[PDB]
């Protein structure tokens, strides 16, 4: 119900010393799961999922290997990630979303905010 | 009492007291189970699908977020419930 | 042997009626790890080598 | 790895019917068929659910469309259309190890 | 029944009966002698 405040100023040549943080909402922060979807021009845009409380994933897809580093904080009810050593063919990280229950496979039942930040050659 | 200067033949597998341990535990088990609560009316038809972070675990198996109708306190009232059951407790019949 | 069950998975109870307090499974809170058992490795090697002799 | 399907960027003459399909990104799916749902977005909005749990209409949207599903190969359908219906519809189904979609629509009413 | 020495009573009969599931009924077909059936006071 409450959207997710985001923050992105990703304008850095390829060294990925680039922190990006999520927010909280009015719903409970535990007992659910989150994911991350970026934005490319018209090519289906990202598949990076995350875990529940202490879940058994750190990278969801391939081709992000050694660069993903998702974390989660139950205390201040807000997670963040770090995308080190950034490659080209890469715009930015854009969206946050929630898994939810009473679905079957997985679904992104809410959408916080998309943030655009082109990274290369300022 | 220890015995002295005595031998004896011995044979297991024909002892009678193994069956007397077998028979009374059967009679003990049901007698402890009988006078408590019965339930006939539970096994009613039901539609069912899996739970969501079942796919997010080492246990990618079966949890079956599930629901049905059950008779209430009063005979002319029904109610809706929501519960969980493992795959080894449920089977389908051969639309949801 | 040590054997555990991780998810402590709180319960609920309704009434069939008259006087049949039925208990049923509630809801998961937390992660999910399936049940398992640990065992000491080298001792299990030792007694299996013991029994085969 | 998948191989998704869509015919093209579509169009409609406001004639109540628009069926777009994505037959087989991969192999078949098991008894808990687990094919996830279709999302929508327009350039003035973030993405948004249409359908939930592979079969049935979402609590939150009005009751005016649905979709078919059978094993692997299926499609959508629609039922009388109007102004805010022409949009971009994406087709993600597969839920085992990766999450994928390659399909997509560009639908617009015909003048 | 009318084609025998026993021109009496067989009553090829049928009813509704509950199944194993509580929300399903079923149709049967059976036989009962008139010394085991009697009517109430249409078929
Ligand atoms: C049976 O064997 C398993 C296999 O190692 C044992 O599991 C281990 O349990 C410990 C205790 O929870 C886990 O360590 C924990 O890691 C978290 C990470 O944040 C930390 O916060 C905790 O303070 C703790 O250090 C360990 O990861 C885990 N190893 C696994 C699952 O591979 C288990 O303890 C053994 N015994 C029983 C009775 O199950
Ligand atoms: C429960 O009963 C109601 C009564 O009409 C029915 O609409 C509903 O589909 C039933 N649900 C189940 C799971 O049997
Ligand atoms: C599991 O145990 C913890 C121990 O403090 C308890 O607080 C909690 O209510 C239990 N149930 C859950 C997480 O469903
Ligand atoms: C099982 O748990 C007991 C608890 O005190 C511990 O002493 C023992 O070492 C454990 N056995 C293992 C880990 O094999
Ligand atoms: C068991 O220990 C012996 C040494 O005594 C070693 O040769 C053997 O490979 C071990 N087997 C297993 C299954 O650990
Ligand atoms: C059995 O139930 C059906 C349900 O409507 C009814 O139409 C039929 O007449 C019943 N038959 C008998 C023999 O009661």
């Amino acid at each position: 119900e409450v959207q997710l405040q985001e923050s992105g100023g990703d304008l850095v040549k390829p060294g990925g010393s680039l922190k990006l943080s999520c927010a909280a909402s009015g719903f409970t922060f535990s007992r659910y799961g989150m994911s991350w979807v970026r934005q490319t021009p018209d090519k289906r845009l990202e598949w990076v999922a995350t875990i529940s409380s202490g879940g058994s994933y750190t990278y969801y897809p391939d081709s992000v290997k050694g660069r993903f580093t998702i974390s989660r904080d139950n205390a201040k009810n807000t997670l963040y990630l770090q995308m080190s050593s950034l490659k080209s063919e890469d715009t930015a990280m854009y969206y946050c979303a929630r898994h939810g229950i009473t679905t079957v496979g997985v679904a992104m039942d809410y959408w916080g905010q998309g943030t655009y930040s082109h990274v290369s050659s300022a | 009492i220890h015995l002295e200067n005595v031998t004896e033949e011995f044979n297991m597998w024909k002892n009678n007291m193994v069956e007397q341990m077998h028979e009374d535990i059967i009679s003990l088990w049901d007698q402890s189970l009988k006078p408590c609560v019965k339930l006939t009316p539970l096994c009613v038809t039901l539609q069912c699908t899996n739970y969501a972070p079942n796919l997010l675990s080492n246990m990618r198996g079966e949890l079956k977020q599930c629901s049905f109708n059950m008779t209430t306190e009063l005979r002319d009232k029904k109610q809706k419930v929501y519960s969980l059951f493992y795959r080894l407790d449920v089977v389908q019949i051969n639309s949801n | 042997i040590n054997c555990t069950r991780p998810n402590n998975n709180t319960v609920k109870s309704i009434r069939i009626g008259p006087g049949q307090a039925f208990y049923y499974f509630g809801d998961i809170i937390g992660d999910i790890r399936m049940a398992h058992c640990n065992v000491s490795k080298a001792t299990w090697n030792e007694t299996l080598g013991k029994v085969v002799k | 790895i998948v191989m998704t399907q869509s015919p093209a960027s579509l169009a409609v003459s406001l004639g109540q019917r628009a069926t777009i399909s994505c037959k087989a990104s991969q192999s078949v799916d098991y008894d808990g068929d687990s094919y996830m749902n279709w999302y929508q977005q327009k350039p003035g909005q973030p993405p948004k659910l249409l359908i939930y749990a592979a079969s049935n209409l979402e609590s939150g949207i009005p009751a005016r469309f649905s979709g078919s599903g059978s094993g692997t190969d299926f499609t959508l359908n629609i039922h009388p259309v109007e102004e805010e219906d022409a949009a971009t519809y994406y087709c993600q189904q597969s839920n085992e190890d990766p999450y994928t979609f390659g399909a997509g629509t560009k639908l617009e009413l015909k003048r």
